[PDB]
């Protein structure tokens, strides 16, 4: 399916661009090296290890509907599809609690010695608990059919969703609502713009991700057939979330939109 | 004034255990590297261990790594060599020394009055000229002492120090390197050398320079002293 | 009458040595170089980093030893390195955080800081303790302290924020001659190479030239718009270069007695903060508000190179007694040493 | 009162300047540039010497 | 590498070790410079929050290390030294409201007010303190609430409102300050009408403080 094959191409081109300028936009400017943006790099160097360890790769087997290689060469693929994912999502709830502290503990996110101490733990956590999760699918514990390589195995499947998925969202969601009952006992475009940041960061995580780690749970608990054109949409809009990432997260914030038109 | 007080040790029976302790006063303790040094009775200096500032980069002397245990308390400006199975070769005079290290510093500047300890009953080897010379004010005389080594260090800087011990004194630093002489010592003491051999020289002696000269280097750990020679009247 | 009188002798006065100033200018230093082979590209390279400064560094001094320099900041330290390999000789807890100046003794023993407290500390670095310690706090200045120059390790001269400059007798703590001429206030040092005479600059972009025991000013240099940061003696003592917030750097002649050289570009719009000549006299070193160091052929006034390395002002300068390097500092607390 | 005492001090002190001998330019700025001359072979910024005499290799 | 240069190098990292152990003290401290136009009840806030050359005040409150920098001792060219204080967290202002209808001392042709004014406008409009907050203490309270019913406040402007009363004349004293802020986007101006009670005065410099270094941290997050 050329068209298809075409879309979905295009899509790893723009997960690259974004992800690829708040590397260069942090790597550059001293005004934005603060403690949010080294784990706004972070997520966005997920990102692009989802852009180029696997999405071409998910979309080869999209494109063909079979697998073409060895088992450990899905053990490595997949271990890396969800680590690469995992640590995108827990790079979300990261950047969510460090938000958290800049607002609720407003020194300590302040303070330039003990905030790269909080960087250094949170990005290591992220990536750590990422491989962490992931490795099961090294070891091959992984039970599918070398035919369509696609993660069979119903209880790693469960329990890898919801520590990647369930429990980062539902800390993000809680971190982000504290963002909204403090500014909103603080407080009693202005001072609306970060529940504008708030409203557009929940609403992307939440339509990216929730429809995957629904359905990709469901798969599981329904004993049932699910569309296949439905299921790869949702991965789709899963991996979307990696293009979305870097421009909500940087084109909001005006040290980034002056950084990206320093490059463009 | 600077001082080091040393409430130190006395007999003890060999194979035993003593706790030698040098309370310094007067100075920044804390900002100094301590060594101890001892001299048995009428013989040479041995060095014996070492603290650096931090207390890290702790070293011994292979006479007595892991017997001696050298520990410091700097909210108490004191220094510790806790001495354990104690043979009949560890009777000394043990002398407390600072020792200060950044560029153009001179380390061993200071001495400990010393205390007695007695017993009941891969280096560089430092050696000089002679036991002595004799000697009367006015007139001159040229030290000289051999390493086994060059002491001219690759930085260009050469590490040998030169001490003189009055008779029944404790020692002093006349010279830190092999020309740099300390404060407090008189323009009558001049040092060089070639990198492997050198000289003091005294350039018009008064009766205050009798006594033992010891050089020593600094190049490596375990620190080496000569078996000094003696000036007499 | 009489005060009308006195401002038609000062017009009078004025205009009498711009005219002697102009009847002893046959040249100009760029016609009498016509001849000479220019500097070429100065290609230096950050040899160290200096590393440890945790605010703006805002002035630097080299020991006559060439090796150790001082510098000192807004963290309330100053720091003596080892320029060779690095090591942090000594740091200096100051009892005050706003460090606008410091030097360091022609012998090593002593250095000196200034700030917005108006007292000049001077620290002994050489005590039989191992501590560095005030010698004397020298309080007598109404305005910041700017700049500070030891001439020897028991006088120093000082320039403030209240346009005066004072010699100070650092044993008994007190100023001993008293140099008030200017009207701005009084922003930068230099001594002569045989430290008898000095010169200073002020924010009414006069250089003023002094005798230190003579007690008053034997020249006043005024080619400069804006105002003076910057002072440097050439290393014959017969002329000094000034940088100031009009982007230009100066070069002024004792016995020439005027300006002889005007060292800008189109594209520095921004003020020089420092100022300093290589060993030869042949490059100043200038460093600015524009995050770098230019350097340019004394003699021609062409920008023979540029010192990058800065990400934030340049607040210092200063070429090695040797020659063998220059150190920067600047707002964004590093030393680059350039070589 | 005290601005005429200022201007006479002012005026004295301009009367002092004006008196000083001052020479000609182009022998002030050939001294400038022979002495630049002779100690230029002894500056390592303008004429570099070799790695190892410089203390500051890397 | 010698026996002495590893010392010294051992030296230097006890040296860095204390030297960023203090980095680690001083980055706590909430820095502020303290502004007046001459005697203008500055001195009656600093003896109230604490209850040559330029004076440093510590104080901790509910705890909270400030250093404040009373630099009115400095009398000369603020264009050469008040970039020392850049990385202020706010500036602290003062202004007695009695100075409307006193005079300049050095020619008694201006208001003490409109000194006070060229000032404020001289500080916050300055491009050091861009970014940099004015908490704006106006402080003789008392004494203008007093004075205004003896001497109307059209003796400061040409233009007003010709109300007099109290509460009117002060918001409208306030208004011609905050006025004079060209960048309220970058800085806020924080005014206080100061009074007697000291935890009062401080509890102000606390809230806009905690408020100022908030808005920093949500223009970090990108939030802002
Ligand atoms: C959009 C991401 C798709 N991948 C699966 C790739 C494909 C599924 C169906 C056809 S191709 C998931 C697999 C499960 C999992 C997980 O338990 C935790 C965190 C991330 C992931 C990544």
């Amino acid at each position: 399916y050329n068209y298809y094959a075409t879309l979905l191409t295009l899509l790893i081109a723009v997960i690259v661009f974004g992800n690829v300028l708040v590397c260069m936009a942090v790597s550059r400017e001293k005004a934005l090296q603060t403690t949010t943006n080294y784990l706004i790099v972070s997520l966005a160097v997920a990102d692009l290890l989802v852009a180029t360890l696997v999405m071409p790769w998910v979309v080869y087997l999209e494109v063909v509907g079979e697998w073409k290689f060895s088992r450990i060469h899905c053990d490595i693929f997949v271990t890396l599809d969800v680590m690469m994912c995992t640590a995108s999502i827990l790079n979300l709830c990261a950047i969510s609690i460090d938000r958290y502290t800049a607002v609720a503990m407003p020194m300590l996110y302040n303070t330039r010695y003990s905030s790269k101490r909080r960087v250094t733990v949170m990005i290591s956590i992220v990536w750590v608990l990422s491989f962490t999760i992931s490795c099961p699918l090294l070891f091959g514990l992984n039970n599918a059919d070398q035919n369509e390589c696609i993660i069979a195995n119903p209880a790693f499947v469960v329990y890898s969703s919801i520590v990647s998925f369930y429990v980062p969202f539902i800390v993000t969601l809680l971190v982000y609502i504290k963002i909204y009952i403090v500014l909103r006992r603080r407080r009693k475009q202005k001072e609306k713009k970060a529940t504008q940041m708030l409203a557009i960061v929940l609403g992307v995580f939440i339509i990216c991700w929730l429809p995957f780690f629904i359905t990709h749970i469901l798969n599981i608990h329904c004993d049932c057939n699910i569309p296949p054109v439905l299921y790869s949409a949702f991965t789709w809009l899963g991996y979307v979330n990696s293009a979305v990432n870097p421009i909500i997260y940087t084109t909001f914030n005006i040290e980034f939109r002056k950084a990206f038109l320093k490059i463009l | 004034d600077v001082q080091l007080v040393e409430s130190g040790g006395g007999l003890v029976q060999p194979g035993g255990s003593r706790k030698l302790s040098c309370s310094a006063s007067g100075f920044a303790f804390s900002s100094f590297g301590m060594h101890w040094v001892r001299q048995a009775p009428e013989k040479g200096l041995e060095w014996v261990a070492y603290i650096s500032s931090g207390s890290g980069t702790i070293y011994y002397a292979d006479t007595v790594k892991g017997r001696f245990t050298i520990s410091r308390d700097d909210p108490k400006n004191t220094l510790f060599l806790q001495m354990t199975s104690l043979r009949s070769e560890d009777t000394a005079m043990y002398y407390c020394v600072r020792s200060i290290y950044y560029y153009g510093s001179s380390p061993f500047d200071f001495w400990g009055q010393g205390t007695t300890l007695t017993v009941s009953s891969s280096d560089i080897v430092m050696t000089q000229a002679t036991s002595s010379v004799p000697v009367t004010p006015g007139e001159s005389v040229s030290i000289s002492c051999r390493s086994s080594k060059s002491l001219l260090h690759s930085n260009g800087n050469t590490y040998l120090y030169w001490f003189l011990q009055r008779p029944g004194q404790s020692p002093q630093l006349l010279i830190y390197r092999m020309s740099n002489l300390a404060s407090g010592v008189p323009d009558r003491f001049s040092g060089s050398g070639s990198g492997t051999a050198f000289t003091l020289t005294i350039s018009r002696l008064e009766a205050e320079d009798v006594g033992v000269y010891y050089c020593m280097q600094h190049l490596e750990y375990p620190l080496t002293f000569g078996a000094g020679t003696k000036l007499e009247l | 009458s009489e005060l009308d009188q006195l401002r038609q002798e000062a017009e009078q006065l004025k205009n009498q040595i711009r005219d002697a100033r102009k009847a002893c200018a046959d040249a100009t230093l760029s016609q009498i170089t016509n001849n000479i082979d220019p500097v070429g590209r100065i290609q230096m390279r950050t040899r160290r980093t200096l590393r440890g400064h945790l605010a703006k560094i805002y002035a630097m001094h080299w020991g006559t030893d060439s090796r150790l320099l001082v510098s000192a900041s807004q963290d309330g330290k100053l720091i003596i390195w080892d320029s060779y390999t690095t090591n942090k000789v000594h740091a200096i807890p100051l009892r005050s955080s706003w460090v606008m100046t410091c030097a360091y003794a022609p012998s090593g023993n002593y250095v000196a800081c200034g700030g917005l407290d108006n007292i000049c500390s001077i620290y002994n670095l050489k005590t039989r303790e191992g501590n560095v310690r005030v010698s004397r706090e020298l309080a007598g200045h109404t305005g910041y302290l700017s700049c500070c120059r030891f001439l020897d390790d028991n006088q120093i001269v000082t320039s403030s924020g209240d346009t005066t400059c004072a010699l100070w007798d650092i044993e008994t703590g007190q100023q001993t001659t008293t140099f008030t001429g200017h009207t701005g206030d009084v922003m930068s040092l230099s001594l002569a190479p045989d430290t008898r005479l000095f010169v200073s600059g002020a924010c009414d972009a006069s250089a003023k030239l002094w005798d230190v025991r003579e007690g008053m000013c034997r020249q006043t240099f005024t080619g400069h718009e804006s105002d003076i940061n910057a002072i440097c003696f050439f290393p014959n003592g017969n002329a000094f270069a000034t940088g100031s917030d009009d982007a230009t750097c100066r070069l002024f002649d004792l016995r020439a007695d005027q300006e002889l050289m005007t060292y800008s570009h189109d594209n520095i719009i921004c003020g020089i903060t420092s100022v300093s000549f290589s060993k030869s006299g042949r490059l100043l070193l200038a460093g600015y508000d524009d995050f770098n160091c230019n350097v340019w052929d004394a003699l021609k006034a062409d920008r023979a190179g540029v010192l990058a390395g800065h990400d934030n002002r340049v607040s210092c300068l200063g070429v090695t007694d040797d020659g063998m390097a220059v150190a920067t500092g600047s707002w964004d607390s590093f030393l680059k040493i350039w070589n | 009162t005290a601005s005429i005492a200022q201007a006479r001090k002012l005026v004295e002190q301009l009367k002092m300047e004006a008196n000083i001998d001052r020479i000609k330019v182009s022998k002030a700025a050939a001294d400038l540039m022979a002495y630049c001359e002779a100690h230029a072979k002894e500056d390592p910024l303008l004429t570099p010497v070799p790695a190892s005499e410089n203390p500051f290799r890397e | 590498l010698s026996a002495e240069d590893k010392a010294a190098v051992e030296r230097s990292k006890m040296i860095d070790r204390n030297l960023r152990e203090d980095g680690e003290k001083a980055a706590r401290e909430v820095k502020l410079l303290l502004l007046g136009a001459g005697e203008s009840g500055k001195n009656t806030i600093v003896k109230q929050m604490k209850i040559t050359g330029i004076v440093e005040t510590h104080f901790t409150f509910k705890d909270l290390h400030f250093k404040m920098f009373d630099v009115g001792a400095q009398r000369s060219e603020r264009k050469k030294w008040i970039h020392c204080f850049e990385g202020v967290t706010a500036i602290i202002f003062c202004v007695a409201l009695s100075d409307y209808d006193l005079v300049l001392a050095e020619d008694e042709e201006m208001n003490r007010m409109h000194a006070s004014m060229k000032l404020f406008d001289s500080i916050c409009n300055n491009k050091w303190f861009t970014d940099t907050s004015i908490i704006l203490f106006l402080n003789k309270k008392d004494l203008f609430e007093e004075k205004i019913k003896k001497s109307p406040l059209t003796i400061c402007y040409p233009e007003y409102a010709g109300s007099n009363t109290y509460e009117e004349a002060a918001a409208y004293i306030q208004c011609q300050f905050e006025d004079l802020n060209k960048r309220k986007d970058t800085k806020e101006i924080y005014t206080h009408f100061t009074c007697s009670t000291d935890t009062k005065n401080v509890q102000f410099v606390f809230d806009a403080v905690t408020d100022v270094i908030i808005k920093n941290n949500l223009k970090d997050c990108g939030l802002f």
